[PDB]
RNA sequence: UCCAUUGCGACAACGAGCGAGACCCCGGCCGCGGGCGCCGCGGGACGGCCCGCGGCAGCGGGAGGACGGCGGGGCGAUAGCAGGUCUGUGAUGCCCUCAGACGCCCUGGGCCGCACGCGCGCUACACUGGCGGGGCCAGCCGGCGCCCGCCAGGACGCGCGGAGCCCCCGCCGUGGCCGGGACCGCGGGCUGGAACGCCCCCGCGCACCAGGAAUGUCUUGUAGGCGCCCGCCCCCACCGCG
């Protein structure tokens, strides 16, 4: 009756969630954590890192939703 | 004025951050153990929590001026209610003790003398939260 | 098979022994005006477009 | 990451989720008064996966525990102030919880008393509420020797 | 003269009869520089007892309210004079007069 | 708060030309205008600043159907008292944009102007007569009552 | 452009004569909060914006109740992941669904006399607009308990499945059982 | 025809009346005097007018318009009930106890005991939710300061002053959970002749993961949601009037 709370060793975990999220076009906070195994506090994280890489841009911005779409997805 | 244009959660984090260069204030060791309040559930996360609170006395001070703002009136700010009992809640106050300090601390830097009822801004110290709020908007 | 499209020419009375239902006069919006009383349930008002009927179930004025 | 699943101490399993504070109120919840007037800070990360802290941050916070007025923590987070024993001013752990619940109980016993009845005979005590309040489970005056 | 400032205030239940107090002391005043009238908020006395002397029945209640209402008006004159306006004041019963000094 | 002479309490001299009142569920807004530089703070605060920011956005509404040469330059100084938050909100939009009437004033079809703004958002020239009403004797609430145990 | 700076509400289009008059795309503040007292007279649909009305019928479940500002919220979020879902015009898939979730048939008893067998009734063309509004709205609610979506795009879920005559929404799901309802009981 | 013998017509009935109306209380708005405390006195939406029907009374659709044809309230006929209260009383009949008193004072009880069953309530079941600091906002109509103490509170004083929810950025995975807040150990106090009252701090994490029959209560500032004040009261609200 579970998922896969954190443990998100940043190693080949890691990088397939962020390759997965450059297969899936857009994305939203809480979705892509039960999209690909994981939990919401892990989710916002790279997803920053993306935003400081710039490969994620931001459309709605408030506490309880933030959404990425990647900027070089179009590729 | 571009003290009541710089939005209010602006004025107060930018506010902190040079506070933290500046040394002033000093938040103690027991505050920043203590939950603030009477009716909070647990202590605030902010660890710089009492460094942060000093943001937000001295902005709404700039409002109240002149009136002054006693003890309680900027506990008034923060005001909270319980949000765990089996009967319903009646609104209480804050912690006394922790906002004590902070405007008592401030009437040490000079940037507020106070003698009147409660406490006002020495007029060296509105210039000067002016002037950070004059460097904030432009 | 597609629900016809209406004009509800006038609205009749209400019945149903609740006045739930609204009982209108119908015509059709596309046909060769076949016009006859509809049962129709909810807020009805004349030249309204009602493009929800099979148009074989007919209705009646007695009440 | 070395997010560290279980890294259980005190006979009580923890969590590579949850974060460094909850951990220790959970710890059983028993054993830990919590409020996390102290726990909040302690020496150890705010808000990390709690088996990823290092043992010597997790030794620290024992040394703490174990002695709560060394690290600074007041008395008033602590749960027996004045100490119906010895007198001193302790913390309590997961196993002298039980075993001072013991204490705490067998002395009612010793010390007969309207508070002792209200828990030999199981009554509510204090709230004087087994009157119309909880019929949820039979835990209420009954009686029936004979 | 020592022209000592008085307020007068008064506090009645019916407004009739606070209009025609109002009205004396502001007419017997023009000749000693009387400030206007001060209207008071309405001082509500409202009292809720359910009707029924007894328990039976859906509890009903009585909502009793008095209505007060004060009247300031600022006066610098000597000490006789506000006695001299006295005589000419008409007097109705029971309605309060509050001399400040 | 309430009714009060805060229409003009807080500013002495420099005497603002216009007064304007502006009023949505027991809240007083009253416009001070002085035809300036493009100033329509009200509350002492700007119009981008606002409780709600999505909220900001009706706010702006003569601004986007009646021309912005208007709202290009002016002054404005209003005492917002009362209401719990959004009730501020309208009724500062009322005051403004009677406030923007007051200033055309002397062209007489004022009004046909003004009835644009109204026919995009009616109520934005009228005050509501919607107001909080009372409960009586066995009743939680206004239009309640402790719910009956027998038909 | 005057929808949340964007989505124009002149550019969404009356799909369907089924609902027209009822659906009012004319009179939108950008983010309508529009608190209006759209109650008083039986037949004014145009009074109440569609975006809006939907606004009114997002907050219910007793907590949320009364937050109409968390509806103005929740259709951004949603109109958003829209534009994302699919790069037309988010009101479009609204009037798109809205007509596509309302009931085309429905049976009440209608027993003129005595024993009552629900006796088949089409529907008022005001009637349907009201229920996809609710219905759509509840798609999204039915499956707000322990979601991992949060509501907004729930109900962005709801009205870009249910939009064209696929049906994957409760909201649908429901036009077409008690269309079968009405068909049965015929 | 109207909520209504509410009317308009017509009638061995013809005139009256009492209910309903009228009236009063508060708002929808404005004007005059004023004013500290915006508060006293007037006026004003009249089914008036438009269109359709109306014997006519009325009747819809309408526009102007603070407001559409009672604002939110009170006062409420004749006739009853073997309804309730002798336990509010200088409202009291009959009848009892009249000093080892059912008189009247003190001291300790009890109504706070008490399977199950109920008759209202209250808080929950989380994800539009938490819990997060931190932008706040009232209307009843209300006083604050300073200093110690986590608070609880206490001292020393001066007469003086405002909610929550929500809105903030955050922290947070669907875990009886950091949901919920029970039960209940350990202290700090309050006030009171006295806690057995209460609050705060720190344990603790009850049930409960959307409620079967069978029920209620309500159409706009309404339902719900969320707080303030009072009544009583040393103490103490979930109650009630607001």
């Amino acid at each position: 009756k579970v998922d896969y709370p954190t443990l998100f060793a940043d190693e080949a975990a890691m990088n397939e969630a962020l390759k997965f999220i450059k297969n899936s076009k857009c994305i939203t906070h809480t979705q892509i954590c039960e999209r690909l195994r994981v939990s919401v506090a892990l989710a916002k994280r790279v997803m920053r890192q993306l935003v400081k890489s710039g490969d994620f841009a931001i459309v709605s911005k408030s506490s309880r939703m933030t959404i990425f779409k990647n900027m070089t997805k179009k590729e | 004025s571009s003290v009541t244009r710089v939005p209010a959660d602006v004025f107060i984090n930018s506010f902190a951050a040079h506070l933290k260069n500046r040394g002033i204030i000093k938040c103690p060791a027991f505050t920043d153990y203590v939950k603030t309040g009477v009716s909070r559930q647990y202590a605030p996360r902010d660890a710089d929590w009492f460094y942060i609170k000093a943001a937000s006395v001295i902005r709404h001070f700039y409002i109240s001026g002149s009136h002054s703002i006693g003890v309680a009136g900027l506990a008034r700010k923060y005001s909270s209610l319980q949000k765990g009992k089996t009967t319903p809640h009646h609104t209480k106050r804050a912690s006394c003790k922790v906002i004590r300090s902070i405007v008592s601390q401030f009437l040490g830097q000079k940037l507020l003398i106070a003698g009147e009822r409660g406490r006002h801004i020495s007029p060296n110290g509105r210039k000067m939260v002016e002037d950070f709020a004059e460097g904030l908007q432009k | 098979p597609e629900p016809i499209n209406a004009r509800v020419i006038e609205v009749l009375g209400r019945t149903s022994s609740r006045g739930g239902i609204t009982q209108v006069k119908v015509e059709f919006m596309t046909g060769e005006k076949r016009q006859i009383i509809r049962n129709v349930i909810g807020p009805v008002r004349k030249d309204d477009i009602l493009v929800l009927m099979e148009s074989e179930r007919e209705a009646r004025r007695l009440r | 990451n070395d997010y560290r699943d279980l890294l259980r101490m005190f006979n009580t399993n923890i969590q590579g989720k949850v974060v460094l504070e909850c951990a220790l109120v959970g710890i059983k919840g028993i054993g830990r008064r919590f409020a996390n007037v102290a726990l909040k800070k302690a020496n150890i990360d705010v808000h990390k996966r709690a088996g990823e802290l290092t043992a010597a941050e997790e030794d620290a916070l024992m040394k703490v525990l174990e002695d709560p007025l060394s690290h600074g923590i007041p008395a008033w987070m602590l749960n027996r102030n004045n100490d119906f024993e010895s007198g001193k001013d302790m913390h309590i752990l997961v196993n002298t919880i039980a075993s001072t619940h013991r204490a705490d109980l067998e002395r009612l016993r010793k010390t007969r008393c309207e508070r002792g009845v209200r828990h030999h005979h199981n009554l509510k005590v204090r709230g004087q509420h087994t009157k119309s309040t909880g019929r949820r489970g039979h835990v209420v005056g009954v009686q029936r020797k004979k | 003269d020592m022209h000592q400032k008085y307020t007068i205030i008064v506090v009645g239940k019916d407004l009739k009869l606070v209009e025609r107090y109002v009205k004396s002391i502001v007419k017997e005043g023009r000749a000693f520089g009387i400030s206007g009238p001060c209207r008071a908020p309405v001082r509500r006395l409202t009292i809720t007892t359910r009707k029924s002397p007894c328990g039976e029945g859906t509890n009903t209640w009585h909502r009793f309210e008095l209505r007060m209402y004060k009247r300031t008006f600022w006066v610098t004159c000597g000490g006789n004079d506000i006695s001299t306006i006295l005589s000419k004041t008409v007097v109705i019963p029971g309605i309060q007069v509050t001399v400040e000094v | 708060d309430l009714l009060e002479r805060n229409d003009i309490e807080v500013r002495e001299r420099d005497k603002y030309t216009v007064h304007t009142l502006g009023k949505k569920k027991n809240s007083v807004a009253v416009a001070f205008v002085k035809a300036g530089k493009g100033d329509i703070l009200v509350n002492n605060v700007p119009l981008a600043l606002v409780r709600p920011e999505i909220l900001r956005t009706k706010v702006s509404e003569p601004i986007m159907i009646l021309g912005e040469s208007l709202f290009k330059g002016l002054d404005m100084n209003i005492k917002v008292a009362g209401g719990g938050h959004v009730s501020q909100i309208y009724a500062v939009r009322q005051a403004i944009s009677r406030g923007v009437l007051a200033s055309v004033k002397d062209e007489a079809a004022r009004s046909e102007l003004r009835a644009k703004l109204v026919s995009y958002d009616r109520q934005l020239v009228v005050s509501d007569p919607r107001r909080c009403e009372a409960k009586k004797f066995g009743g939680r609430g206004a239009r309640a009552r402790r719910q009956k145990s027998y038909r | 452009v005057a929808l949340f700076n964007k989505w124009p509400l002149t550019d969404v289009k009356c799909q369907d004569e089924s609902l027209e008059a009822y659906i009012s795309i004319d009179n939108h503040s950008f983010v309508p909060h529009s608190a209006g007292r759209w109650s008083a007279k039986r037949f004014r649909k145009a009074k109440c914006p569609v975006v809006e009305r939907l606004t009114n019928s997002l907050m219910m479940h007793g907590r949320n109740s009364g937050k109409k500002l968390m509806a103005m919220k929740t259709v951004g979020e949603a109109f958003e992941l829209i534009n994302l879902y699919t790069g037309k015009n988010p009101v479009q898939v609204l009037v798109d669904a809205v007509a596509n979730s309302g009931p085309r048939e429905d049976s009440c008893r209608i027993g003129k006399g005595g024993q009552v067998r629900r006796q088949s009734v089409d529907v008022s063309p005001l009637r349907r607009v009201n229920i996809g509004i609710y219905n759509i709205a509840t798609g999204a609610r039915k499956a707000a308990f322990r979601k991992v979506r949060p509501f907004a795009e729930c109900l962005a879920e709801e009205i870009m499945n249910a939009a064209a005559g696929a049906d994957k929404s409760y909201a649908i799901s429901q036009r077409n059982s008690v269309e079968r309802i009405a068909v049965s009981n015929r």
